[PDB]
DNA sequence: ATGTACAGTGACTAATTATATGTCGT
DNA sequence: TGTACAGTGACAAATTATCTGTCGTC
């Protein structure tokens, strides 16, 4: 009955291209969104490219129930805020059931035109493509909170689907420890762990509290992919995982990293190394076999 | 800190579709028979799902995916007979000597006879022993160097200067 | 109904205690068959100290299926003529194979037993320490059919037990060639063909036709306990198995050997092996380290 | 904080294409 | 039909951790 109750999860595909931060065309990115039942409260969102599977939709659940800690660089007016442990949810493989066991909330798994509507269907390149995946982050968090969330609501306009939510807690919404969301988390598995604890994901390298301990032994990895710079590693056991400590991207030029921009990176340096001719690289090797071929003993 | 459920077999799969059928809200009026519609495909008495339902409380999904004895790993032979082969096995690969297990084995043979102990040790456990002590002096062969990233660098001189190139 | 319509396992365990082949107690076997519950004649029989299960079920099930026959020191005047799948087997999941592969049903969940037990076991010497698995072959084949099977009841037609098996027949059945069953049989999951196609089993060594070109390869076996002198090599498929080689077991006495005589043949070189005065030998080793252990360093 | 770096690996993914399916057929 | 010992798989015997009953007031 109450707001809050069953909690939907929404997924699109933005008809916006983008182009990459060296001018590599991105494709057009898949939109999932977590949103109230009997408020239009907005709550949780994950854009990319990654296909609407489990994952996308594994990562909105833990947007919206930790804490909306928010960055300058989206010049936010509102505080997000919308912290709290949901109770059901509602969505389009197996693992999500997982998830709201664990959680201890019933998943029971079978809009966005609202921006189809808006101007954000008329961006660059909508339906030159001068837009790329960190200016949609930062934009849109904007754009949907402070616009499309604070608003008035659409009918039962006396409130606005924020303030409808807000007020409509059974009590308060409450936040909840990070660290037991690890499993919403992207994963990664047999890392092998350099000497002083030394891991390398992404082309990039990365160093642990303790790991240490366990150089030459074998650790998986799990992390959001919208900042890469810290990562849980987790040691493998037979039947449990067990979360060993964070480990630091190094040698980073910029205090943030998204996913995509290490896979940007790396195709920007796999993409270099792709145009060297081998021509004198080639012809010296079946030149030094006609050579070789007069040899006899 | 946070313990991660991974690999449930499908028992613990079925102990899931239990969970997953009392995670909807019930009472004393509605708890009882939501329990015993799932303690009839557990095929098992009701209070082993309020022991179930308990652990999942008190651990999570690995609550319900049981855990190994806590003899696992740990030898009967006990700690005079523990140190024993490993002391052997240590004192004989220190300089270039090199006794396996087997010798070993034969020394724990010996040691018993002069013990007046009429049970030794069979060597099937000695080399289980051991197993993990092989193991320890294996893996620090195979320790990987990180090496040098970028474009910074420096030489170790053993002057202990590290120049900058 | 008919004498292949309807085959019934049974078994039972025999009260007289066993010796090898040299002169020790081994134990008092399991005893299994079929019978046909049509004629009430028994057939395919199977003795041993392996104790009753889909393996040992399996393999009496091989023993009624394929044509019988004796040895040159039996060359008995009664015998089974039984063989042939029956309509349906009863034993009343691996007994479901053989049949969704044979093409019979599978069932599971007046026997004869006293004819035998209280009427002769008892009578043996070693009834319940002075006989042997080779010998309780023939104390129960040949009894089992040169005196019961050959025995008449008139509760049936007046006729011996195995008469209305084969008067009663709708289609007499033909013989089934050895080859068409192996899946009754014994078997080894990894094996290593050595050089030259030598392969040990129990202890001893085999070589067949062709099995040399899989030297340094991995072979299934599957076998017949009753005589290991021969075996039978198998090469896995991604999801097949197919039939590779016979093979023959080489510098054997006399080619009869059962799996269990070759088991009690091994256990002797075992207890030969043992019997070493030992502690007169480790007097060495105590003595070598306590020399070593004189020698302190020069620096 | 950082030995070196190439050949071989794994864990997918795009393309091929072997062949299972559902309906009609006689 | 090289030789043959130390290590290892599959299993049985023994130990013993712990989890399943029938139960008692809660």
């Amino acid at each position: 009955d109450y707001s809050n109750h069953v909690w939907q999860c929404d997924h699109t595909r933005v008809d916006v291209l983008l182009v990459d931060q060296h001018g590599e065309i991105l494709s057009r990115p898949w939109l999932t969104t977590v949103i109230d039942t009997y408020s239009r409260c907005i709550m949780g969102i994950n854009l990319g490219f990654d296909a609407p599977s489990s994952g996308v939709v594994a990562l909105a659940l833990r947007h919206a129930i930790l804490p909306k800690r928010y960055g300058s660089e989206y010049k936010l007016h509102c505080e997000w805020g919308t912290y709290g442990k949901p109770e059901h949810f509602y969505t389009d493989s197996n693992h999500l059931s997982q998830i709201g066991a664990q959680l201890g909330f019933v998943c029971h798994l079978r809009p966005f035109k609202t921006l189809n509507d808006q101007l954000f269907s008329t961006l660059p390149g909508y339906t030159d493509a001068r837009l790329t995946l960190r200016e949609l982050e930062q934009l849109l968090v904007r754009y949907i909170v402070d616009r499309y969330n604070q608003s008035i609501d659409a009918r039962m306009g006396d409130q606005t689907r924020f303030e409808r939510w807000e007020a409509g807690l059974p009590t308060v919404p409450v936040p909840i420890p990070e660290r037991d969301l690890d499993i919403c988390l992207m994963k990664q598995s047999r890392r092998t762990v350099q000497r002083g604890g030394c891991l390398q994901f992404q082309n990039l390298m990365y160093r642990g509290e303790y790991l240490a301990g366990y150089a030459g032994e074998t650790v998986n990895l799990r992390f959001d992919p919208r900042d890469i710079t810290t990562i849980l590693v987790y040691r493998q056991e037979n039947n449990q995982e067990v979360f060993l400590t964070r480990a630091h991207a190094q040698g980073l030029e910029t205090e943030q990293l998204a996913l995509d921009e290490a896979e940007a990176a790396s195709r920007r340096l796999r993409t270099a190394g792709k145009t060297i001719s081998n021509q004198s690289l080639l012809q010296e090797v079946v030149d030094r076999d006609a050579l070789v071929a007069t040899k006899k003993s | 800190k946070n313990v991660i459920a991974t690999q449930l077999s499908e028992e613990a799969q079925v102990k899931l579709e239990v969970i997953q059928s009392l995670l909807e809200p019930c009472d004393r009026t509605t708890y009882g028979q939501k329990l015993r519609e799932a303690a009839e495909k557990l095929n098992v008495s009701l209070r082993t799902v309020q022991r179930l339902v308990k652990n999942w409380e008190q651990d999570g999904l690995v609550g319900l995916t049981q855990t190994s004895r806590a003899d696992k790993g740990k030898h009967r032979i006990g700690e005079f007979w523990e140190n024993f082969i490993t002391k052997t096995y240590k004192e004989g690969n220190k300089g270039s000597k090199r006794m396996t297990p087997k010798q070993v084995a034969l020394r724990v043979e010996a040691k018993a006879r002069e013990l007046k102990d009429s049970k030794p040790p069979n060597y099937k456990t000695v080399l289980r022993v051991l197993a993990p002590i092989l193991e320890k002096q294996q893996k620090a062969k195979s320790i990987r160097s990180p090496g040098w990233r970028g474009t910074t660098l420096s030489v170790k001189t053993r002057e202990g200067k590290d120049l900058s190139v």
